[PDB]
């Protein structure tokens, strides 16, 4: 009504420069996914969800995700149950946020 | 088992080519209608402000009302960076969305 | 009622069936060429003497 409810979504060393201002696009998909894409003429394009307040590093805003934990995934072959075709098989993994 | 060499005293020419023939289909589960558990605390969205469903053309024959049967199979989503679908209206054979 | 049935790997019982005695030729036990071999005939136990 009379004041701006101001929050600080991040405070760090996102490489910015006054000679390369910001140009942004923002979309509303739901009550929690409210994104703001923005680009400099110098640095990588980035994203921020303005309904989230746990942004702790400068790599959380990139188009590509970041992995913090050291995932240890071992694959072993069980025999007796299933239905496969003859040959060799290799498994690949990748995180992705909904 | 679909062979007729069952319960006969001769059993002289029986063999795995004649005696234990098998039709696997009768060993079928109730696989068509299957379900699974859901997590209450998990956040799966159910709100689509920028989304328009379309039903089937009314047959106007002795069958169901297509309007009441919503399948979400012919959806259409407008741009989310303008805003939610406030109103949909039709004027002179054309739909216009506010 | 709604159930999850077990797969062949997590089954406790693999299968159920009769037990049939085997047979072995003297020579061949002693040359291990067959040792033990399957019977022509099913050899059931008798309940009495």
């Amino acid at each position: 009504g009379t004041y701006f409810e101001t929050l600080i979504l991040f405070s760090g060393n996102l490489n910015f420069s006054t000679d390369y201002p910001i140009e942004s696009i923002s979309v509303y998909e739901n009550n929690n996914i409210q994104k703001v894409y923005w680009v400099d003429g110098l640095n990588q394009a980035r994203v921020i969800n303005i309904t989230k307040d746990d942004y702790n590093n400068a790599d959380d805003f990139d188009f590509v995700g970041t992995i913090h934990t050291s995932s240890k995934i071992e694959v072993s072959k069980v025999n007796g149950s299933g239905a496969f075709g003859q040959g060799v098989i290799q498994y690949a993994f990748t995180y992705y946020n909904k | 088992r679909y062979d007729k060499n069952r319960g006969q005293v001769n059993n002289l020419a029986v063999s795995p080519t004649n005696f234990n023939l098998f039709n696997p289909v009768y060993s079928q589960k109730n696989n068509f209608f299957t379900f699974r558990t859901i997590d209450y605390e998990r956040f799966s969205i159910n709100y689509f402000p920028n989304s328009i469903t379309v039903t089937k053309e009314k047959s106007l024959g002795e069958d169901i009302d297509t309007w009441t049967n919503i399948t979400l199979a012919t959806t259409l989503d407008l741009d989310g960076d303008k805003g939610e679908i406030v109103s949909l209206n039709t004027y002179n054979n054309e739909i216009f969305c506010f | 009622g709604v159930v999850v049935f077990p797969t062949l790997e997590d089954r406790n019982i693999l299968c159920q069936g009769i037990l049939c005695p085997t047979v072995a030729n003297y020579k061949d036990r002693l040359d291990n060429s067959p040792f033990v071999q399957s019977s022509w005939f099913s050899r059931p136990k008798q309940a009495t003497e």
